[PDB]
RNA sequence: GCUAAACCUAGCCCCAAACCCACUCCACCUUACUACCAGACAACCUUAGCCAAACCAUUUACCCAAAUAAAGUAUAGGCGAUAGAAAUUGAAACCUGGCGCAAUAGAUAUAGUACCGCAAGGGAAAGAUGAAAAAUACCAAGCAUAAUAUAGCAAGGACUAACCCCUAUACCUUCUGCAUAAUGAAUUAACUAGAAAUAACUUUGCAAGGAGAGCCAAAGCUAAGACCCCCGAAACCAGACGAGCUACCUAAGAACAGCUAAAAGAGCACACCCGUCUAUGUAGCAAAAUAGUGGGAAGAUUUAUAGGUAGAGGCGA
RNA sequence: ACAUGAAAACAUUCUCCUCCGCAUAAGCCUGCGUCAGACACUGAACUGACAAUUAACAGCCCAAUAUCUACAAUCAACCAACAAGUCAUUAUUACCCUCACUGUCAACCCAACACAGGCAUGCUCAUAAGGAAAGGUUAAAAAAAGUAAAAGGAACUCGGCAAAUCUUACCCCGCCUGUUUACCAAAAACAUCACCUCUAGCAUCACCAGUAUUAGAGGCACCGCCGCUCCACGAGGGUUCAGCUGUCUCUUACUUUUAACCAGUGAAAUUGACCUGCCCGUGAAGAGGCGGGCAUAACACAGCAAGACGAGAAGACCCUAUGGAGCUUUAAUUUAUUAAUGCAAACAAC
C-alpha cells in the first residue's frame, strides 16, 4: 500500500531544444550594447513583479496599489482579506522584537 | 478482487514418467458471495476438515445451520466436475484436504437507535473455498504414547552440553 | 443522441445493445487520443481497396467495410481478423468464426487500381471544378466507390406502392405566386364566408 | 448507507449482432459437406486390394 | 500517483528479490 | 459496564476453536432400506415419510371433491381404490374414493 | 487466499493577451413558468464592530486610478499605540507562459446535483482492462491457512533446545517529583504545524570611493548566504430568513353521551384537554413514552382553517 | 435486540382480539394492480415494462348606479334572561349565448424508520367492518407484570409509597374558579370578582367609530368587622379515628414477559500494549506489573458486582483570566434620540 507496483514511463528530456539552447542570451545587452538596455526590461511576467522582489506582504500592496482596480470582486475581496491578516501576523507575532 | 483459486485448476503438469508414482487428483472449487457470516461458516468447513466426501456431505445433510445445505450443494458440483473433467476414477474415492472461509464484499447499512441515535449494521458476505484429493482420507495422528514420551526426555537429557566453558 | 462528454467509440454502433452494455451511463473511462483530420484531407471511404501496410499478414489488399471518423479507424473485410467463439452457451461450445480488428488511417495506404501497389494521394480539382483525387506518383482519377446507401434502398429495383406518391404528380407544379395567405385563398376556395369584422385589440 | 453494488448485469450471449448494418460478418468456410458422400462398405477389404 | 521514479526503482528490485526467494531457480 | 482493554486475537482464537464450540460429529447416521437415501435411527426418512404425504394429499384432495362443502363428516368408514380394482367383500357401506392410479407396491391393500 | 492493493487521465490554479453572454414556437411578478378587464403602488439618506494600544471611554493601516525616488521625511496622535503626505523626479515591453496541482491534491463541483434545513442557508462522496469486448505472481490493517500448557510492560543475556535460568517499574505531555490509580492514543493508510534581513557574522566585486539617477561613506559601498509555527472559545457588529412548533391577537367555523340538579366560571361521570403519584423505560416505542392511578370536562372550555405581531424585537393570568 | 395464532385438499375451517372501522377534509404524489427479472420459489412493501382515477360530488361564480335591512338563537309556543347575537331588499338601465376547465388511485400525513407518539369532522357505540399477543424447546438464578395465602393487622417506612378498602376529624396556607417553569417545581407562586391609588375635558387606522357611572397605568386579593375572623373549595403542607390489606413479622405458591438452548438477521458505549493471581512491605502518600514470601496444566458456559481510584458530557463543587454575558444603580463618559422652555432666523403657528 502506499507505492506503485510498476514502474513509471520513462521520461524524455531535449536538451538542445530552442529554449534550452539558447536561455541567457542576450541578458548582457546591457554591457554589450552602450546601456540602451536593461536586463530587467527582458523580464516577461506579472505587471507587479516585473524588475521586483519583495516577500508577500509587500506583493499583495503592489498587486493591489496596481493592478487593484481591474481585479474581479472575489479576488479583491480575497487580496484585502489577506493585506489585513499579514499586517497583523508580522507586526504583533515572532519570535523576535 | 483476488480469484486465485479458480485460475488453480487450470495448471496443467507435465507427462509422468512409468518409474514416478500416479500423483493423486487435485480439484480446487469454490463460491462467492454467499450471504451469510465467515465466523459461522467457519465451523461447518472446520468440521468437515480432513473427512471423505461422502461422510462429509452426510454429516452435512442432517446438520442445522443454513451454511450446511450451501456447503453440500458446493461439494456435490465439486464432485461432478472431478469425474467428469478431472480424470477421477471413483467419485468416492475423494477426501476434503482444506476448506475454510473467507470475508466476502459486504453493504454497510444504518441501525436505527434510541434519542436520535444511530449504529452502522454490516451486511455480512463469504466465499468457501474447498480443494478435493482423490484417495482415501489420510489417517488421523495417532495420541503420542508414553514410549514417545520417554525416549523424547532421553533425547533432552542426551543433547545437553556444558555450558559457557569451552 | 445521448453520449457522455468522454464517450469511447466501439464497434458496436451508439444505441446498440452492446454498446449500452460495454458503455454505460456512469462509465468514466481515459479518452483515447487521435490524431485530428479534417473533412477534406480525409480520403478513405467505403468499398475502397486499400493496402495494409502493418499487420500479422502484411502486403494483402481487402476492402473497407465500416469507417469509423472519431477514431479514424478503418475495418478491412476479411484482413486483419482474430477468432471468437459465437453462440456460446451452458451446453453449446460455440462457433468459431474469424472477427476483424480495427486498422488506423496510417496502418494502411490507399492502392493505385492499375497498379497493384500502394501510392500516396493528394486531393485535386478536375477541369469542371468537381473535386477529386490524384496520386502522387503515376496521377490519374480515382473516383469515389459505389457502396450501398444506408437506407437499403434501391431505385434501380423500386416500385412505387399504395401510399407513395408518383413522381409525375410529385414533380408537377402547382403553386402560382400571388400576395395571398393559406388562410384566406383556403377559405375561398371552399367558399366560406365570413361577414363579421376583426376588431382592434390592445397589444403589451 | 444507501451504497449498493451494480448488480445491473443482464444476460448476454453472442448470437446476433445489430441489424441494419451494412458491416456484416465475413465467413471463412461453410459449415458443413455440400454433398455427403457415403463410403461404399467393404473399403476396407478394398484397402488390401490396392 | 505520486512522482518519482527512484522509490519505484528501489520497490521493484525488492520485489524480484522476493520473487527470486519463493522459488529459487535450479 | 465496558470492557477496558482490546482482547487479542490470541484469547479469540482460544475461545472461539473451544472443543465444545465445535460442532459434534453425528454417529447415528444410516441408509434407508427401501430408497438408499441418508436418515436417522430415531428419525423417519425423509424420502419416504415426503412420498406417503404426496399420496396422502392426493387423496386428501380426493376427499374433499367427493365431499363437497364443509361440516359434512361422513358417519361411515373410508376405503381408497385404485384403478382396476373392485369393492371387497368386507368393504361395503364405507364411503368409496376413487384414485386414478396404479395401487402403489409398498401401499398394502388389506 | 479473501476483504484488498496499485494506475492517468478528467479537470483545476496562477499569469499574459483581449473589453463578455442573453427573442425556434409556447408559458412565466396571480399560488412564477397560469391565453383573455377601470388602475394609480414606488428607488435615492455617514456603516458598525471584532481587533491593537497587553483594560478601556480617545485613537487604530484598508486599491482610487505612473512604477521608482523624494520618505517612513514634513506633519498628525490619551504627542502613545500608531497614522502619514506633497512640491519635485519619470516606464518598459519580443503570450503562443509555468524549477503550478494530478482524484484525501488542484475550483465545492462527475454538482451547487444527491442529501439536511419551514425559510434564509449548508452541502457532499466517487473514475481506473485492452489496438480490438463484432476478442470476456508478490505489498498496510483485519482474518484464513495454523486456538491454548505454570511466571507476570512480554524483551534482552543466552542456550543443544520455543518455554523453563538471570536481568528489566510501557510512550508522549504537564509538574520539584509520574510504573503511577494525572491527560492523550483500538489499529492501518493518507493529509496535518517556523512565514520577515534593522543590526551583526561569513564569502565575492570595487575602493576614498561604492551603487545600472535617488542612497551611504572619517574604509566604506554593492551583492549573496543565513533567525521569527498549528488547532481550539464563550463573545461584538452589519445585512438577510423565520409566529406551519409555541406566546398573544383578528376573521369566520366546529365539539361537548348519560345522571343529579338548577336557568350555577354547579356535582358525578364518556368523548376530549391536562399531566398529581407509582412502576416500567434510560442508545427506550419515544431527543420526554407506556401501564395504572389522578385534575378538569357548558366553560377564563377544547379544537380545525386563514391572517398579524421578529431579535436594540415580539409576546407573556 | 427483532419475528410468523392453529390444522389442512392450501379449497377451507378453527381459536382469540378490537379503544376500532368506513367516509370526508388536510397532507403526500403511484408508494403490496398485471407481466417479467427473520423468511421467501408464487420470490416481494426491490427493479424493468404495461395498465389506471371518466361527473351528477367538489372546486372554478355574480353588469352598473342609486336605495333599503330596530325587534336573536335556544322544538320558539310558554317563561326567563344577558354576554345583545349566525343568515332580508327595492327603483331604473343593460341583458336572451349555455354544460367548458380542474380534483377523483393506494396499505398513504408530521415524527431520521413499515416508530407503542401527534393528527380536524360526519356515521357505526359494537360491529354487517378491521385484525393476530406465541419462530421452536426447556420451565435455573435474576428482573418486570398479575393472582392466591395460615395467624396478626402499619409492628414496614422519611411518609399507609404501593396494594387492599371505599372512612372520620383537626391545624397551616391560599376566598372560590382558572393559569405557569413544553423536557426534574402545578404550589403557599400568578391571574381572579371586590376594594384602594395615580393620570386624562377629548375625534376620522390603537384607546374609539368610545367621552369622568369613561379610558389608561398600578397595588391588594372576595364577603364582614375595627389590623382581625368567617362559609365553600384545593392531585397544596402536617396530624388523627375506624376499616383495609404480603407494607411488614416472614415470606411461599402459580401464570405471563425477559431468561437459557436450537435456526436466521444482527448493533452501541468501550479498547496504549498485555503472556491480566494472593499476603505483607514500599512507593506521586490506595499496586495484577516494584521488593520479600505464597499459590500456579490448558480451556469454554451460567451467575455475582469487592476491585480494575470501572464506563458515559474537559460534570458538579472552590481559585485564576487586566476572558464574556444578563440585571441594578446616587460607577465613569455622553445627549447623538425624544419631549418641554429660552434666543436667533422667518412672518400666531410651522
Ligand atoms: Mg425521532
Ligand atoms: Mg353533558
Ligand atoms: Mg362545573
Ligand atoms: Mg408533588
Ligand atoms: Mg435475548
Ligand atoms: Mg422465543
Ligand atoms: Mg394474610
Ligand atoms: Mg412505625
Ligand atoms: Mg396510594
Ligand atoms: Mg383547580
Ligand atoms: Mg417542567
Ligand atoms: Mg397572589
Ligand atoms: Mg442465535
Ligand atoms: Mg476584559
Ligand atoms: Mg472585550
Ligand atoms: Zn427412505
Amino acid at each position: 500500500i502506499g507505492i506503485r507496483l510498476t514502474l513509471p514511463p520513462p521520461k524524455v528530456v531535449d536538451r538542445w531544444n530552442e529554449k534550452r539552447a539558447m536561455f541567457g542570451v542576450y541578458d548582457n545587452i546591457g554591457i554589450l550594447g552602450n546601456f540602451e538596455k536593461h536586463p530587467k526590461e527582458l523580464i516577461r511576467g506579472p505587471i507587479w513583479l516585473r524588475g521586483w522582489k519583495g516577500n508577500e506582504l509587500q506583493r499583495c500592496i503592489r498587486k493591489r496599489k496596481m493592478v487593484g482596480s481591474r481585479m474581479f470582486a472575489d479576488d479583491l475581496h480575497n487580496l484585502n482579506k489577506r493585506i489585513r491578516y499579514l499586517y497583523k501576523h508580522f507586526n504583533r507575532h515572532g519570535k523576535f522584537r | 478482487i483476488s480469484r486465485k483459486w479458480e485460475k488453480k485448476n487450470k495448471i496443467v503438469y507435465p507427462p509422468q514418467l512409468p518409474g514416478e508414482p500416479r500423483r493423486p487428483a487435485e480439484i480446487y472449487h469454490c463460491r462467492r458471495q454467499i450471504k451469510y457470516s465467515k465466523d459461522k461458516m467457519w465451523y461447518l468447513a472446520k468440521l468437515i476438515r480432513g473427512m471423505s466426501i461422502d461422510q462429509a456431505l452426510a454429516q452435512l445433510e442432517f446438520n442445522d445451520k443454513k451454511g450446511a445445505k450451501i456447503i453440500k450443494e458446493v461439494l456435490l458440483e465439486a464432485q461432478d466436475m472431478a469425474v467428469r473433467d478431472h480424470n477421477v476414477e471413483f467419485r468416492s474415492n475423494l477426501y476434503i484436504a482444506e476448506s475454510t472461509s473467507g470475508r466476502g464484499q459486504c453493504l454497510k447499512r444504518i441501525r436505527y437507535h434510541g434519542r436520535g441515535r444511530f449504529g452502522i449494521m454490516e451486511k455480512v458476505y463469504c466465499h468457501y473455498f474447498v480443494k478435493l484429493v482423490e484417495g482415501p482420507p489420510p489417517p488421523p495422528e495417532p495420541p503420542k504414547t508414553a514410549v514417545a514420551h520417554a525416549k523424547e526426555y532421553i533425547q533432552q537429557l542426551r543433547s545437553r552440553t556444558i555450558v559457557h566453558t569451552l | 443522441v445521448t453520449l457522455p462528454p468522454h464517450y469511447r467509440y466501439g464497434m458496436s454502433p451508439p444505441g446498440s445493445v452492446a454498446d449500452k452494455r460495454k458503455n454505460p451511463p456512469w462509465i468514466r473511462r481515459r479518452p483515447v487520443v487521435v490524431e485530428p483530420i479534417s473533412d477534406e484531407d480525409w480520403y478513405l471511404f467505403c468499398g475502397d481497396t486499400v493496402e495494409i501496410l502493418e499487420g500479422k499478414d502484411a502486403g494483402k489488399q481487402g476492402k473497407v467495410v465500416q469507417v469509423i471518423r472519431q477514431r479514424n479507424w478503418v475495418v478491412v473485410g476479411g484482413l486483419n481478423t482474430h477468432y471468437r467463439y459465437i453462440g456460446k452457451t451452458m451446453d453449446y461450445r460455440g462457433t468459431m468464426i474469424p472477427s476483424e480488428a480495427p486498422l488506423l488511417h496510417r496502418q494502411v495506404k490507399l492502392v493505385d487500381p492499375m497498379d497493384r501497389k500502394p501510392t500516396e494521394i493528394e486531393w485535386r480539382f478536375t477541369e469542371a471544378g468537381e473535386r477529386v483525387r490524384v496520386s502522387t506518383r503515376s496521377g490519374r482519377i480515382i473516383p469515389k466507390p459505389e457502396f450501398p446507401r444506408a437506407d437499403g434502398i434501391v431505385p434501380e429495383t423500386w416500385i412505387d406502392g399504395p401510399k407513395d406518391t408518383s413522381v409525375e404528380d410529385a414533380l408537377e407544379r402547382t403553386y402560382v405566386p400571388c400576395l395571398k395567405t393559406l388562410q384566406e385563398e383556403v377559405m375561398e376556395a371552399m367558399g366560406i364566408k365570413e361577414t363579421r369584422k376583426y376588431k382592434k385589440v390592445y397589444w403589451y | 448507507t444507501e451504497k449498493e453494488f451494480m448488480q445491473h448485469a443482464r444476460k448476454a450471449g453472442l448470437v446476433i449482432p445489430p441489424e441494419k448494418s451494412d458491416r456484416s460478418i465475413h465467413l471463412a468456410c461453410t459449415a458443413g459437406i455440400f454433398d455427403a458422400y457415403v463410403p461404399p462398405e467393404g473399403d476396407a477389404r478394398i484397402s488390401s486390394l490396392s | 500517483v505520486k512522482k518519482g521514479f527512484r522509490a519505484a526503482f528501489r520497490f521493484q528490485k525488492e520485489l524480484e528479490r522476493q520473487r527470486l526467494l519463493r522459488c529459487p531457480p535450479p | 459496564a465496558a470492557p477496558k482493554n482490546r482482547r487479542t486475537i490470541e484469547v479469540n482464537r482460544c475461545r472461539r476453536r473451544n472443543p465444545q464450540k465445535l460442532i459434534k460429529v453425528k454417529n447415528n447416521i444410516d441408509v434407508c432400506p427401501e430408497c438408499g437415501h441418508l436418515k436417522q435411527k430415531h428419525v423417519l426418512c425423509a424420502y419416504c415419510y415426503e412420498k406417503v404425504c404426496k399420496e396422502t394429499a392426493e387423496i386428501r384432495r380426493q376427499i374433499g371433491k367427493q365431499e363437497g362443502g364443509p361440516f359434512k363428516a361422513p358417519t361411515i368408514e373410508t376405503v381408497v381404490l385404485y384403478t382396476g380394482e373392485t369393492p371387497s367383500e368386507q368393504d361395503q357401506g364405507k364411503r368409496i374414493i376413487e384414485r386414478d392410479r396404479k395401487r402403489p407396491s409398498w401401499f398394502t391393500q388389506n
